[PDB]
């Protein structure tokens, strides 16, 4: 696959794991901003496109993020949809596309140009949605680690009390609940503060979750 | 890039005769660029498609986001039986497009005899400007035409258009060396006394001593 | 068209291929020079040449026999010339004379007054090779005003051909040359855009018919139109 689609359309939790392995190794790093196509000077900008995704052919190894894609997802639009060109004749156009990578980045599967959205192109998709029970747990048992607990653990009320979110606000709210646990200060982390911090903070978060 | 631009475009017609009596929204269907099946059969050169259309009666005065109508456009193909259908159904004959040129600077720049005949037999400006101030006989005696001026002659086009930068016929003749072109229309009333913005008459645009020629075609 | 024709007639006339020249001596020169403030130009002349006269053709740029060796331009001149003197007589396009035409006087960067001793050596070759030689060497430029009277001597460059800055006729003909094998539309109009080209002054129309080509191949229209003509000729 030389293309995948992250859509968390509940809140957020693809730029903490794409954060996770880029911030890792990445192997490289090549960022493409979601505002480069406004263009105030003359409309040249494909030159400098192919310039740059030119050096991402000249690097061997290369990732590419494309974080907030759906505000191009729409002569405003007409140099939006010639950079949208330029990613069509770039992607399927001629080069040797056995060792590049690149990772677009989205918030709503609404409107991400359907005409773009034939497959081939974005070849992965994983659509993070509401608590399976099973992600959320595996996420808190992951996220739980480098913060300390007491011998008292409960996990079925914060997988349960905490609904319409992902390892995101989910890191959001336990590390807040933590900055409770420090606010505290004592030797000891139960983990009522994490009942009763993420309870409340969860719910601020569902509040302000637009 | 909708399907009536495939089938008025690759040569489709008892699927898009079919097409029209099957459902009128394929008739009457519009792209991005303001087009019918009018303008790309006249593009494609469908005979007989556009009968259907004109024979039905489709609007005319259909317009691109420019301006163009396709007595315009399929006036700049050149087509007989094209422009036959046209003016027989009676489009606009001095309608403005985006640049204002009249559909007679399109029947001369092709060269086009019958369609300059029956463009300007219908009615059409015989001396009609465009936002470029300049008629058909600028460009029709500067491609280098002689018959095309001559039935623009059988028409009683003028020879002394000024132009946006000022010139005339005759600077576009002079300027491209035209020198039977430039002895008919001096010797038509084409006056070597008008100058334009670069403040030279045409004796000085001419190269070769063709001011001097002119001038003896002026004098006798 | 015109440059063409004075040139054709420059070239082919004195390249009629007959012995009788050798007999009563070589009276119709060989060096053209040409003109073109476009970009660059002298390159889609060379190219309607090649066109015509399939034959050999010495395509090198004006800056390179720049090498510290030196020994390059006597090698190009030795190796070129008796290629095309026994091999077949050949357009050897040694062109963009001006960057290699200014006068130098300094030590420090006179490697171009050393390439102009070279150009003296060659000069002096050339004026010992004017018989019994089936060569065509070919030298333009751009500026009239970084040139020196020793390459105007009679006998070496006899043709000095000027270029207009409209020139509609080249214009016209590259508009039937670039339509006549890419596609066109029945809107597709030339008048405002051969016209509106000799009230303003530009370069490189083909390459802007290239660019509208570039604004074509989007595949959001399927034929060409004439808003990426004038939006082709706005932008460059």
């Amino acid at each position: 696959p030389k293309g995948c689609l992250l859509y968390g359309p509940p809140g957020t939790g693809k730029t903490l794991l794409a954060r996770a392995v880029a911030s890792q190794l990445d192997c490289n790093f090549l960022k493409v901003v979601s505002s480069s196509i406004v263009d105030k000077y003359i409309g040249e900008s494909a030159r400098l496109i192919r310039e740059m995704f030119n050096y991402a052919r000249d690097h061997q190894p290369c990732i590419i993020f494309m974080d907030e894609i759906d505000a191009i997802g729409g002569s405003a639009d007409r140099e939006i949809q010639r950079t949208l060109m330029e990613l069509l004749n770039q992607m399927d156009g001629f080069d040797t596309l056995h060792r590049v990578k690149m990772i677009m980045a989205t918030n709503r599967p609404d409107t991400l140009d359907p005409a773009l959205l034939r497959p081939g192109r974005l070849d992965r998709k994983i659509h993070i949605d509401l608590p399976n029970e099973q992600a959320r747990l595996d996420i808190l048992k992951i996220h739980a680690g480098p913060i300390t607990k007491h011998g008292e653990i409960d996990y079925e009320a914060i997988v349960k009390l905490s609904d319409g979110f992902n390892g995101a606000d989910l890191r959001n709210v336990c590390t807040e609940a933590g900055m409770f646990a420090i606010r505290a200060d004592h030797d000891f982390v139960v983990q009522e503060d994490f009942m009763k911090a993420v309870r409340k903070v969860a719910d601020s978060k569902k509040l302000e979750s637009k | 890039n909708l399907m009536v631009c495939n089938l008025a475009y690759s040569g489709k017609l008892e699927e898009l005769k079919e097409s029209i009596l099957a459902d009128k929204s394929l008739a009457t269907r519009t792209d991005q660029d303001s087009r019918t099946a009018l303008h790309w059969a006249c593009s494609a050169g469908h005979t007989e498609i556009v009968e259907f259309l004109l024979q039905l009666g489709v609007p005319v005065n259909d317009k691109d986001d420019a301006g163009w109508s396709p007595l315009h456009i399929a006036a700049s193909a050149g087509r007989d039986e094209i422009v036959k259908a046209l003016l027989g159904k009676g489009a606009q004959v001095n309608a403005v497009n985006q640049n204002g040129c009249t559909p007679l600077h399109y029947a001369a720049s092709k060269n086009r005899h019958e369609i300059a005949v029956m463009l300007l037999e219908g009615g059409a400006n015989p001396d009609a400007k465009d936002h470029y101030e300049a008629t058909a006989m600028h460009r029709a005696a500067a491609k280098g035409n002689l018959k095309m001026i001559h039935i623009l002659l059988y028409y009683k086009a003028s020879t002394n258009i000024q132009d946006t930068e000022g010139n005339t016929p005759l600077h576009l003749a002079c300027d491209e060396e035209r020198v039977e072109e430039a002895k008919l229309l001096v010797s038509q009333g084409a006056s070597i006394y008008i100058e334009n913005k670069e403040e030279k008459t045409p004796l000085q645009v001419a190269k070769g001593g063709l001011g001097l020629i002119l001038k003896r075609m002026v004098e006798g | 068209d015109i440059q063409k024709q004075e040139v054709r007639e420059a070239v082919e006339l004195p390249l009629t291929h007959f012995e009788l020249y050798k007999q009563i001596g070589i009276d119709p020169p060989r060096g053209v020079l040409m003109y073109g403030p476009p970009g660059c130009g002298k390159t889609m002349l060379a190219k309607a040449v090649a066109h015509h006269t399939t034959a050999a053709f010495i395509r090198v740029v004006g800056s390179e026999f720049v090498q510290k060796y030196l020994g390059e331009g006597p090698r190009m001149v030795r190796d070129v010339f008796r290629l095309a003197k026994e091999n077949a007589p050949a357009i050897i396009f040694i062109d963009e004379i001006d960057a290699i035409a200014t006068k130098r006087f300094d030590a420090q960067t006179g490697a171009d007054r050393e390439v102009q001793r070279i150009l003296l050596e060659l000069l002096n070759q050339m004026d010992g090779f004017d018989q019994n030689v089936n060569v065509k060497v070919i030298m333009a430029t751009n500026r009239a005003d970084t040139l020196d009277p020793a390459l105007l001597r009679p006998g070496r460059l006899d043709r000095k051909i000027e270029f207009p800055l409209p020139d509609r006729r080249q214009k016209r003909l590259i508009f039937s040359t670039i339509t006549s094998k890419m596609n066109l539309s029945e809107e597709v109009d030339l008048e405002d855009y051969v016209a509106r080209p000799d009230k303003i002054s530009g370069a490189d129309i083909n390459s802007i018919c290239q660019e509208s080509g570039m604004l074509a191949v989007r595949e959001n229209r399927y034929i060409v139109l004439a808003k990426d003509f004038e939006k082709a000729y706005k932008t460059v």
